[PDB]
């Protein structure tokens, strides 16, 4: 039917690579494709084939491994609160900020928009954190800015008739949920060169764009825990749109809601004593 | 024919070089207006024309033998300079590109390299979240601490995917280049986010063909282009 | 109901996985999207972008003076200027580059490279200078006599600040390795070498700076790919970060 | 795909309602490296001087 | 087939909202949009455009997430009965009454005609409430008025012949069913300016509606429970008609069957100290 | 429409937080009133039914209009401006600074009510409901709406000296809420019984 | 041409104003017979025409400094009135809407505003639940002792959601709603249930131009409209 | 629906028999405000004084 | 059908009257932008629109028992206010119409008559020739002290020749005048001339109906109506 066709689409990663023109050798004063200007800001326009002799090559690599969608489209972690077991609750700020992989692969645009995938595996512990045995389940609440949050295991906000939760076994598959690009704002933006708030220049609210930031994930199980419960949340990133390449991070993260580094030593690649030996 | 000589005419001012590269376009993106089916806010945006869309030129910097660079926020740099200035000053949101021009001459005898980035959200740290005099400097800039970091933990080698252009003195003397709008909403607050860094870090340091080393200025000059204004009130100067 | 058999893979979350997944908000409507300049689809877009190699990266010389390699006023005929093991992977000055911190990310690659060089010298300032490409099996070569039998291209500094090399695609295989894993002896892919000679001399009036520079940028051709994502080694953290 | 060499040729289909279940999107789409790379006012050609 | 096409329905969400045409100056004595008079009880005509001069606005945002199906289309808790170990035997009365949230959602509306989803959590704890292991079958029976209770976990009225039941496992997955609208009345009612009975002014049956009282479940598990159960009861309201909006609850909540408040301190929004500062 | 808890001043209780004063002035340009445009929070707005629609979601867009009603005797006269400030600085300090903005100036006479429309002016399409502090979502600012003496309000002798605007609030057809959240103030210490 | 001018016609009974805002029309929707579609009552309902569709005044209540307002239910208010009253009586279920008239004059010398709100299924509660004195009051209404929670833990601020009128003495001195049947069934017992409430909450105090404050009334007239009955049995007056 | 902008178009299938078990409708349906905002008899146009 | 309520939208600002005359249309002409064949100045102007286009209130003024009339220059009134002010400053010659609306209520108690002059090229003087806190007296403008001669030797009755309306308190409490620029060159300097004066005169004295005279403002509302600039250089403030 037609109406299921609605819920296919068709969708095809068969763009190829450059190939290779045969070429010969060229002697004149008219054609100088080796001579370049970097000043100009543009890249050089010389190719294989104006610089040597070149054979023919039919194109067979494809590219689609570098796409943004792949690059971006798999699962990593970005949040591990833990649940003790003196009050069964914890929570996650929701922001890709806390490991430095996901991060890291985000430092190389500035606005990107997407839509999640999140995964949460929950792990039973003992105290010395041995793998243990507890089945029960947990609830997984989204309590977005404004919504009071619980501070109980027992709290009248788990009721959840507003803010969507998540109930799920500790001993069970994992939970999983899909989530729309939801920044008030056009894009999500992974750099910010501005304050948070006007009438206000405090170095905290520097670099701090609070459109990325959707509020809280909150976690109880549903009785009290005899075990503490580790949390572990994937986000997978896709349907992505991508502006803005940047110069990625190379010093090392150091803080989750700023851009500070080191600095010491002024290098990135290894030394060597001479140039002109390995 | 000669992409060495330029002339930039915006409003009452015109700039001429005859030693440019060519001009950048960054994103191959000329400035625009705000279109329709992107803008949000429901008022009808004042537009200034030649009052504003004019180059400024801002006080000139010594080129030293010591320099790491420096910089400047826009719109922040001509926040207080013009009517660009008070049009950002009297509206809630603006927004509006760029044509930026830097002028560096010297000798035929001297050789020395800057280079020349425009970096869009160019957020900065260093070991320390950074201050209001350094990230909103405005039209003096700062300067550079960290060059080959970039002031932001990644590299100044891998800024060449900004805009920029290189003011090598054996070649030229001037770089120009012409800036859209970015930014992940249609319009935004002029003295709370910057949307844009003029950067210039000497590379290659400056070197004279004798050790008594002359006064080498470099002079940045500043033309806002297709700008829109939007949420008249008072005039509010500063985030502070 | 319909009878079925759930088989091997059941209830396991792999990271790679291409599945739909119920929305937790399936009456949202975002935002639209607006026109922003410089949309990327395709990280081999930012690659083939040049970007400056930290190519003086001898023991001892810090920050943004790593990106210039000396270049002197010699004394003796036929100089080496430069030298650089040709290698997406491990460490060295191609390693922090553009392409070099793309490469970090991936496992395998394909394709022609090119190094383009832009001298920094006064307007004054003369030289010819011999970029050699050789192709593996051997060590770097050691004289310009050697290097010359490469592929080679020779730079006469003037107007035009700058020249390219194109570093061809030249290769038993497909693909290479971008790592130099030992245990793994992926030296088997070793892709060759880049050296810098004085072709005549750097040659300057009376008085000027005897010293200028080379600045290095490379970038990938249009015939380059990326396959295999892979970890990036340097960017790790010992604590969750707060 | 049963196999052409490098194209996937994929059938996503989304079981629920919003969009944003979909898995993700395996087109590849336009490539215009030259906003990047030849971002200048003046065309400059492979054969030509760059400069003047 | 056109079978198959009976159990599918196609569904749209793309209403939008009002765009913004462009407007220019106004100098006249024919066109006064601003004046306005509020004792005829219409809301002010005046649109943004005759007010002041506007620019042209296309219309992007949606309205679907306040159609009162997606503002009632979510499961809320509404029933928490604690089967003990004595008697192992429990019920829940069936109402959207216990619980503040959803009552509150409600209290938008006077009438309201809906189906429900039901799903119930079922978590085993020790005496001392914390999380513990225990596998049973539990039964969930309907009791609706009129048919006999039962009075112990190995009643004979279990058997279930004509009471629908549900039977899961404690540490399975939930048990989830759909419910048809089943109010004698053609929609339920919020709230009630009348008495249950004829003959009666009891203020025990003011505001009470017997048509929106379906009866009881029931609860027990298949044998004597080791550990009380508890059961979580959520209901989400689909295919949702509502009728004639009302003031919202502001006041909390103090008892199930009617609408008693405090009403100590006459104010909602809280105070500051001049109406000319914050 | 619905109506504002506009006096919210401290020690009014009961109807009287429905009528903001307006009395004879013995001097000039006086302000009346002054009010941050929130839809959350628990400042005035936060009580109408605009506002406890937005203790249900989380963002907001769209213009609002605020139609004000004047109640004194039908010989009171007065001239009245209201003003609408976007955000980036404080609260207008006088009428010189406040007339600068969006505003309308409201003649009291046959016609009893006047609308302000506080039009969507935004940097972006939408903003935050709340003012979550440790989410800085001040950053979604919303401006201001100050009420003014245009010239004064004038009686003849022996009238009341005092009467009463009741304020009206609403949302235009271009406004929109988005993101489902739970009602800060509608709570439960136990199950209700 | 004049919405200030009204005249209201049913039966052998005629109301004027002078001074009237327009009509509210709750919900859009004139009163109507219940069509053979939605009804259950299998038995043909008398419908007694104008000897019950007419304007009924009830007693006046004067305004006082300290007033906190004053309601009705309907049916209940008329259920012991005319034909109207006899024909509730006599059935054992009734369906109709109505026409409602609120008149307060005062002076220009006056000051002071009634909110005129019809409240469909107005159950109300204080801290304590109501007994059948203040339920169903009869002709003589009921008063209000919490008009900020509108009796009912909701707020007077929001109830303009219901079908209203105001009364501000400056403007109007008459309030008139025309009311449709609302409930969950086709018909109801009218000595059970009330499916309106008429009320009447002053929110700006009466004021006069003078310290002596002389007696203004309000005064409620209420005519039924397309009512149908059904279940003819002897009459029956009040559900006690 | 694998993308128009603020459409979200579903395909409710519903797998049991009685009506009450399909899916939440995600139809917008028809809004007429103006039963609530313009409740009156004569209709005020905008540019019209309401009174008189 | 009435021309005592009037509207008036400019820019954000919108006023509204519901006792206005009529609206006075200065010698029938509508501000207008000028033509290329009576323009002489060759630089593109700048015209700013909304930003300066809208309505700017002046502090109000008392009548009291012995007030002779009130006065203000324009654009001088306006020069250091809003975007109007700024545009002024900036530019060297500046060119536009006006939009003036005088408000002053008082009661059906009350009497007394204001006349309300727009007089163009309005050169004062008295027994001396006036300084220049008279002659370009600001936001808050002068006053006069020889109302009958008009300030120029001229006299008060011969003054309906300009433009004008009246407050008559029993019949509006406003009045309105669109000025159509006037000026016998194509631009003239903000700083240096004043081409109309909004004057402002008690003809029939402020009368109570008792003997305790509460207070009765006089508002000027202004709005600068299709305005270009021309010459930008640095913002000048005043001719001193
Ligand atoms: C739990 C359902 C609603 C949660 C919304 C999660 C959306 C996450 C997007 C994060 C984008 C900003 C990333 C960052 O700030 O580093
Ligand atoms: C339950 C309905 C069954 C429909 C699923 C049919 C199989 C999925 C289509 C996969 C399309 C791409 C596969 C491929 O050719 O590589
Ligand atoms: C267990 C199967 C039959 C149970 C029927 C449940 C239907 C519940 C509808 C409740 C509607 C009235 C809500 C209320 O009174 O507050
Ligand atoms: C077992 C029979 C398979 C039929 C299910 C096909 C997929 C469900 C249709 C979903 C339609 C809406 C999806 C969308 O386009 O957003």
């Amino acid at each position: 039917g037609k109406m299921l066709k609605d819920a296919i689409d068709k969708q095809v990663a068969g763009a190829l690579v450059a190939g290779t023109t045969t070429s010969t050798h060229s002697v004149a004063t008219d054609s100088t494709p080796a001579l370049q200007a970097a000043e100009t800001g543009a890249t050089s326009t010389a190719r294989d084939e104006s610089m040597i002799e070149t054979r023919t090559i039919v194109p067979t690599h494809g590219i689609h491994e570098t796409s943004v969608e792949s690059f971006f489209g798999r699962s990593s972690l970005v949040g591990m609160p833990l649940l003790a077991t003196g009050t069964s609750i914890t929570h996650w700020r929701i922001d890709f900020r806390e490991f430095v992989q996901l991060r890291a692969k985000m430092s190389w645009f500035t606005y990107m928009r997407f839509d999640v995938e999140f995964t949460i595996i929950a792990t039973s512990s003992t105290g010395q954190n041995v793998t243990t045995e507890q089945h029960t389940t947990y609830q997984v609440m989204y309590v977005p800015p404004g919504a009071p949050v619980p501070s109980n295991q027992d709290s009248f906000q788990w009721q959840s008739g507003c803010n969507p939760s998540v109930f799920a076994d500790t001993d069970g598959p994992p939970a999983q949920f899909s989530v729309p690009f939801m920044s008030s704002a056009n894009a999500y933006s992974t750099v910010y060169d501005g304050y948070a708030r006007f009438m206000d220049t405090d170095p905290d609210r520097y670099g701090i764009l609070p459109s990325n930031f959707l509020g809280f994930m909150y976690f109880r199980t549903l009785e009290d825990a005899a075990h503490q419960v580790r949390f572990r949340i994937y986000a997978k990133i896709k349907h992505t749109s991508c502006w803005i390449p940047r110069a990625p991070r190379q010093a090392p993260y150091k803080k989750r809601y700023n851009l500070v580094f080191s600095g010491d030593s002024d290098r990135i690649c290894s030394n060597r004593a001479s140039l002109t030996s390995y | 024919y000669s992409d060495r000589v330029a002339q930039l005419t915006l409003g009452n001012s015109t700039i001429t070089t005859q030693e440019a590269a060519n001009i950048c376009v960054a994103y191959g993106c000329w400035p625009a207006k705000l279109s329709d089916t992107d803008a949000t806010s429901v008022d009808k945006p004042t537009e200034p024309g030649v009052s504003a869309d004019r180059f400024y030129t801002l006080r000139s910097k010594p080129w030293q033998a010591d320099s790491k660079g420096w910089y400047w926020k826009l719109p922040d740099a001509l926040n207080n300079t013009g009517m660009f200035g008070q049009n950002a000053q009297f509206h809630y949101i603006y927004r509006g590109g760029w044509a930026v021009h830097v002028q560096c001459n010297a000798t035929k005898f001297h050789q020395g390299t800057l280079l020349v980035l425009a970096i869009p959200e160019h957020q900065i740290a260093t070991q320390e979240q950074p201050a209001f005099d350094r990230t909103m400097p405005g039209s003096e800039g700062g300067t550079f601490q960290e060059p080959f970091w970039l002031e932001d933990g990644t590299s100044l080698g891998n800024s060449l995917i900004y805009p920029h252009q290189w003011i090598n003195l054996r070649t030229n003397n001037s770089a120009t280049l012409i800036l859209p709008y970015v930014n992940a909403i249609p319009m935004d607050s002029a003295i709370r986010h910057s949307n844009w860094t003029l950067a210039i870090i000497p590379v290659a340091p400056l070197k004279y063909a004798a050790e008594t080393t002359p006064l080498v200025p470099i002079t940045v000059t500043i033309a806002p282009m297709e700008t829109e204004y939007n949420g008249l009130r008072r005039a509010i100067a500063s985030n502070q | 109901g319909l009878p079925t058999k759930p088989g091997p893979g059941s209830y396991q979350f792999m990271t790679t996985d291409e599945d739909c997944s119920p929305c937790i908000l399936p009456d949202f409507q975002p935002t639209p999207e607006i026109f922003i300049p410089g949309k990327v689809n395709n990280l081999l877009e930012i690659a083939q972008v040049e970007s400056i190699l930290e190519a003086n990266n001898r023991e001892g010389v810090e920050g943004v003076e790593r990106y210039v390699i000396p270049v002197s006023v010699q004394d003796a005929l036929d100089a080496q200027i430069y030298a650089l093991r040709l290698e997406l992977g491990g460490s060295g000055p191609l390693s922090s580059s553009l392409l070099g911190t793309l490469a970090k990310h991936y496992t395998q690659w394909s394709g022609s490279v090119e190094i383009t060089c832009m001298f920094t010298g006064t307007f004054m300032t003369t030289g010819k200078v011999l970029l050699a490409y050789t192709p593996p099996g051997g060590d770097m070569p050691r004289n310009r006599e050697e290097a010359m039998l490469g592929t080679h291209v020779i730079w006469d500094f003037g107007l035009q600040s700058s020249i390219t090399l194109v570093i061809p695609w030249i290769s038993a295989s497909h693909f290479r390795g971008v790592s130099n894993d030992d245990v793994l002896n992926y030296q088997y892919y070793a892709a060759g070498h880049v050296t810098i000679w004085y072709q005549t001399n750097m040659v300057i009036p009376p008085g000027f700076p005897n010293t200028a520079g080379i600045i290095m940028m490379i970038a990938a051709q249009p015939n380059f790919s990326f396959r295999i994502q892979k970890d990036r080694e340097d960017m790790t953290q010992t604590a969750i970060l707060q | 795909g049963a196999q052409g060499g490098s194209t996937i040729n994929y059938n996503n289909i989304n079981y629920y309602s919003h969009a944003a279940s979909a898995a993700q999107n395996k087109q590849d789409f336009t490539q215009d490296p030259s906003k990047f790379t030849q971002p200048i006012a003046d065309v400059i050609k492979e054969t030509a001087v760059p400069l003047k």
